[PDB]
C-alpha cells in the first residue's frame, strides 16, 4: 500500500536525565526455583 | 529492582522515531529502515 | 574555545584494540562533559 499514509517525519531527541541508584533497604530477596532463573543470573551465582 | 535497571537504561541519551497510525481495514506490517547517503539502507526495528 | 581540539577525536581509545568497549563508544570529547551514561557516582558532593 502507499506508505505515505503515515507519517514518518518527526525525529526526537532527548537527553539522558538523572538517576538516583544511591540507597537500598529492606530487600525483599525472593528465593525462587533453581530451574526458573535464567543465564545472567546463573553466572553471576557461579562466579560467587 | 526493575525500577532501578530502567533508571539505569534511562540514564542514556535517546533517540526515537514516531509514528502517528491510521486506520486501514486490514492486518498490515511495517518495515523500517534507515537510509544514510553515504550508505546502504540498513533494517531498524520490526512492528505491524 | 578550541573547538577545533574539541572535533579532533581522543587516542589511542578510538582503535578497535582496546577491549574496553565504552572508550570505543565514548571516543569522542563533547559527550564527556557529562557522566550519567559512565556508570560512576560520587556519594556526597560537599567539601570537608
Amino acid at each position: 500500500w502507499p506508505e505515505n499514509t503515515f507519517s514518518h517525519t518527526t525525529i526526537i531527541h532527548e537527553e539522558g536525565t538523572t538517576h538516583e541508584e544511591t540507597g537500598e533497604h529492606q530487600e525483599l530477596h525472593v528465593r525462587s526455583d533453581v530451574s526458573s532463573l535464567t543465564r545472567e543470573q546463573v553466572q553471576s551465582l557461579r562466579e560467587a | 529492582q526493575l525500577d532501578h535497571y530502567i533508571d539505569e537504561r534511562r540514564t542514556k541519551d535517546r533517540t526515537f522515531v514516531g509514528l502517528h497510525l491510521q486506520n486501514i481495514g486490514t492486518s498490515a506490517l511495517v518495515i523500517l529502515s534507515i537510509k544514510p547517503k553515504d550508505g546502504d539502507s540498513y533494517e531498524v526495528a520490526k512492528l505491524a | 574555545c578550541s573547538v577545533e581540539l574539541f572535533r579532533k577525536k581522543l587516542e589511542p581509545f578510538d582503535r578497535d584494540t582496546n577491549p574496553i568497549e565504552l572508550t570505543r563508544t565514548y571516543s569522542t570529547a563533547k559527550s564527556l562533559f557529562s557522566y550519567r551514561q559512565l556508570g560512576y557516582v560520587y556519594d556526597d558532593l560537599s567539601l570537608n
